[PDB]
């Protein structure tokens, strides 16, 4: 419980940490998150190394938290991703990803004869984990994808 | 208060086993009994962004039967909505200031669910969004087959045709699915075979199917023969003609069938049906649309009034 | 006998501050206590021989709640009046032997005007004649001011977009302008002005207004915000999108306005109207098109009925 | 020249350095111009008080450097951001934004008829300065817009 | 090599002085002897994605009077182009490996200067993008004025009707501002006036310019008439017909005229000019589109033909 | 006389190993060295019962670099032939009277073969009956992969797409069957396999083929990536997009491919070759549309010219 500042990573107080991120998905999930439309601040690391083998990607922000079903909606991005929260100046929780059974408003239909396209309306997926992929099914056209098709727009 | 009133009928599969019956009593209770001045005060918009007048007819005649009004259109640049430009979204909330309840039928996949969002305590039918979902086309089979063959279980069921594009026959399929002990024949060519979801989803189910290429094989034990509408374009006119070979059936066929059996087809028949096969007692399509009146009038019953008793 | 019994209403300037007070006065009671059969054994002819579905769903339904039978069409190419032989006099000469009314829509000025002079005690409604007149639109405008704001005087009025072709707009100028204290806030682009002769009107009666290039200017006083359509064609793609600027709403463009403020906009919206302003407690174009019901009720009914009381 | 360093501001060696960015402007330079699109290391800081008042954005690529016309190409965006370039662990260069003659790849055409949107080409426009306003004109269609209407798409 | 060999012709714009006299001066010579086989074995592209048949029969038969062969098309359900998908782009791509020279009309802005990124060496010449650059139309124009006037520097040069959105004039002001002390007299509805940035555009130049209600007044001292087109669709069907007056021109009007005044026309006329004119020495729209195969005889042979003499 | 003199060429499995010898021949001839003159007073009909822009052209522009003068049409509500009654037969047998040759397309298959009993001595060259037989198309692609592999024997061809639907593909198969040690890999969605008739004849001749999910796989040992066009309507939109996986090109594909290896592609790309791919070594298939030219013009040479030489 002290004052130690350190340099080769930025250790501010008060905020969420998304450590662990493969490499260029740091900065979709940047876009598809909205996670800079705000006032808090933010302290973003791209390329930076850690632990495990090769590179990754490193996100905070101060003053603001995740839920459970946030941190969850990184699950299909950032599977070995780890989410620390802070306070105290310190870790004060902590969780990883774990495969939701429904994500919105960030998945485009594969299908161009769905209704949702040209609509105001928030794009929604049903999730199911199988043998080497995730499928997917859409709110609206009923139509059921691989996530490696819905993620190929 | 009724399990369906003021709910929107989407999907087949949105549908518990207990809803089908409870659908499939009132059609046959109305049938029974017509009751003229149930929907008396009530308008009902019927939109068909996508032509369909059988279905139309249909609905729309379901409606008058029960005494309710009707306002719609039949668009195909007959109207003023196809003006690009404004949203599906945004002609629902206009039209669902105007009516009770909205039958509509459309081109594109999701069409009535998002219309469900943009309704609000007014619900919405599908009749049909392209490609998914035709409840009220489902609910008339489930009860002409119910009707003829007195149950909906341990039934033996063929489907000939194109079982791949068919999504009546997917709709009835996953229906039927929901009752116990039925096997299923699947008749179609390789190119237009049952989808493997469907399979997949029966042997979950530990329900009993097989595959065949022609009608003669199973005929002697089928209760109800469902034939399919088969498009020219989803092959090549060579193609087609070519497979067309005992794809389509002849009062020939029906020399050793059961004397319950029912021959069923979604009404568009032509290069399907021989209509020497009209007169046999096993003809029952046109009976089969006849029903969809009673089934529609029972889901707007259900849906348009809190306690509807015999 | 009401003062608007079988009378013709084609012009919005036909009708005397007397005459829209009873159609405002009906449509609130017609909304608060129902008439289901206030039109029981008459039948109503929908003429739209230029397509509109908005509208004639919106006339239809009206005809339907108060009872009333419909025949009709939505004539563009779907019919055989076409045949340009035949006088639009003939056809009304046909028509009113047949109906007890005559609702219809036309793309020419005077076509129901004319219609007056072919039918024969049996009363013409003018859906719209293009570009004159628009009669049931103004009064559900009205109505809805009314309602929202709880008077039609000492407002301020706030129109934006295309306020020369605009004729919904100028019918709603010159309607609230039977009224006293208003005052009016024109927003749009130069090409696109108020048209002078309504302006000297404006001035005869000393009624206040000013020009404005945005909305952000007046925003915090306006009562009543009429956003209008701006179709492309009367200006060059490059032109529109231009000064499509700020002509444009946006919830952003709310954080000051008055709490009792409302937005309103002929139905057709988009390029106008960003949805995030369908959330908002200041949104009413679907509560708009909604009350058209009424008005059109409460106009049918006194033209078509003796003496309604509440 | 030595070794000695700080938290509140990462400043790690050889690399380009974008400081003072207007509030919503530095996810916006990211994106706009592929700058996480990269092995090379990316340190960013969004919402980091600076010389002036307003909130400002930070962004900094380890070892990339930005030409002049690049540079210049954040004038319409960021019009008082430095770029302050650095070697030797040091600053080695340094400039401010220009307003550019030509702006390809990023901007739209506001003309819904314009040719460039359905075709495969790199949209651009001609730049001129004027009273409380910036002129684009497209290459293509060869209209001219308010750079206020440009980037409201 | 003349200057103009290889060179794609896009915008008037991109044309110096040097270039416009060059072109101007090989038509006067093309026309005083014909060189029927300078484009012998040349093959021509002529590609109107957009119909316009006059444009299309004049450029068509500058390519055979020249020697030159064509192919081609004019696509509005003609071809099979329009099929979606296939970008511009690769069109350009296929039919530039075809042919020599590729001459074509398209309704999208900036078209030819794309395919120019995706020609090869092939030269591009624009007929017209919709609304935009119709370079051999200015240069005709030019052509004509010279030939009539015996030069393009100072003339008293008067532009009536559709100012606003007529192209044909914007490029044509802007190069008679390439040459000096010409004095321009526009005459337009407030509605349909001269762009303040072709004014701002002449004021730079401090060439002399003015503003006038009808032709009467400046009729005396004008050397061109330049006639333009006023499309009903710019304005209402009584906006028009309104102010359509005196903006026509009749025989009458001529009285007072300067015995080498030329009217001038891009061709589609009607409601514009009176046949009665058409018998006056003035009228000369017919001759000005006959310029149209010179000018444009002109461009191909500068464009295909390293060097041209006399 | 050449083999292929007065000859028509309906089928491209009418030609024998030294007939397209021949006419790859002749068209590197002609490549090498232009004859504008070859076929001067000769006139030849195109006629495009169904419209196709991107052939039409290039055969008609491969007439006239030979110096032939061309007369015809492209038939849909573009020509008064379609009224029925009228057979081919006697459009043929008309026509026949008035050209020299006879270059036609049309929507049912056999059209050209037909016409070959009505012309009379007048060859027909099939530009392509509706899926049936596109001999010049065959030819191209033929004359592509002999000028970039420099032979047609001991080649690695991967066919990419729907090859079920895929007539280009069909042809090219059996053209390169009739060349020795060919290795052949097909890649495809199972519901758009290579008909097992091909495989058969492959068989027939100990020819290696194997079949592969995706391009991955192959890419290290191919010498042609023939790319296939995949219309939406052969499936289902979600079947397609979901398919449609890896069955497109993307630079990033194009890692390990052999120097020498090309891409080729019937013309109407989308969907299908990412315009990244336009800039690498390997994009061939506006070379080998570029192709079609020389392939076309050998034909007629030949058809139409007795003795040709160099
Ligand atoms: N459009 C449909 O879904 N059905 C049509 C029959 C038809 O396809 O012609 C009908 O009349 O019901
Ligand atoms: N024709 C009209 O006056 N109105 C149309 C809307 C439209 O223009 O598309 C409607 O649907 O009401
Ligand atoms: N479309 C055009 O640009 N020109 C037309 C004239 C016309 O509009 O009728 C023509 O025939 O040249
Ligand atoms: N119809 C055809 O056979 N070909 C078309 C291409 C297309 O289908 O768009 C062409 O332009 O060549
Ligand atoms: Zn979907
Ligand atoms: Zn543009």
């Amino acid at each position: 419980m002290t004052h130690d500042n350190k340099l080769q990573v930025e250790a501010i107080k008060r905020g969420t940490v998304i450590d662990h991120i493969p490499a260029q998905i740091g900065f979709k999930l940047l876009s598809l998150f909205k996670l800079t439309e705000t006032d808090q601040r933010i302290t973003i690391g791209l390329n930076l190394p850690s632990g495990e083998m090769g590179r990754k990607d490193l996100i905070k922000i101060e003053n603001t938290f995740l839920s459970e079903d946030q941190v969850d909606q990184l699950a299909l991005y950032a599977p070995q991703a780890t989410v620390n929260r802070i306070d105290n100046y310190e870790v004060v929780g902590k969780s990883r990803p774990s495969l939701p059974e429904r994500i919105d408003n960030v998945l485009v239909c594969p299908n161009s004869n769905c209704i949702s396209h040209a609509e105001p309306v928030s794009s929604s997926f049903a999730v199911r984990k199988r043998a080497n992929d995730i499928a997917l099914k859409c709110k609206y056209c009923e139509k059921e994808f691989s996530h490696n098709v819905v993620l190929a727009n | 208060a009724n399990p369906l009133y003021q709910k929107h009928i989407i999907s087949i599969n949105d549908l518990s086993r207990d809803d089908l019956n409870l659908v499939l009593a009132t059609a046959a209770k109305l049938k029974a009994n017509p009751q003229p001045e149930l929907l008396k005060h009530k308008v009902i918009a019927s939109c068909f962004f996508e032509a369909s007048t059988r279905t139309r007819l249909s609905f729309e005649t379901s409606m008058h039967r029960l005494g309710a009004s009707v306002v719609g259109f039949s668009d195909s640049a007959n109207t003023s909505l196809g003006k690009k430009g404004e949203t599906l979204a945004d002609t629902i909330s206009v039209i669902s200031t105007y009516v009770d309840a909205i039958v509509m039928r459309h081109p594109q996949e999701g069409a009535a669910r998002l219309a469900t969002e943009f309704s609000g305590n007014v619900p919405v039918l599908n009749a049909g969004d392209g490609s998914n979902q035709h409840p009220t086309q489902t609910l008339l089979d489930l009860f002409t087959i119910q009707e003829t063959q007195g149950r909906l279980d341990n039934l033996h069921v063929a489907m000939v045709g194109d079982l791949k594009y068919g999504r009546t026959v997917h709709s009835l399929t996953q229906a039927l699915a929901k009752f116990d002990g039925n096997r299923f024949y699947f008749i179609a060519p390789d190119a237009l075979a049952m989808p493997q979801y469907i399979l997949d989803m029966l042997d979950e189910k530990g329900i009993a199917w097989s595959l065949h290429s022609s009608i003669e094989e199973v005929m002697a034990e089928v209760d109800i023969l469902y034939m399919t509408r088969v498009q020219k374009e989803r092959l090549d006119p060579s193609e087609y003609a070519n497979v067309k070979a005992q794809f389509v059936l002849r009062a020939s066929d029906l020399h050793n069938a059961k004397a319950n059996m029912k021959v069923l087809h979604p009404l568009p028949r032509v290069d399907e049906i021989a209509t020497d096969v009209d007169k046999t007692p096993h003809a029952w399509y046109f009976q089969q649309a006849g029903n969809g009146i009673f089934a529609r009038q029972a889901l707007l019953a259900l849906v348009l009034n809190r306690d509807l008793v015999l």
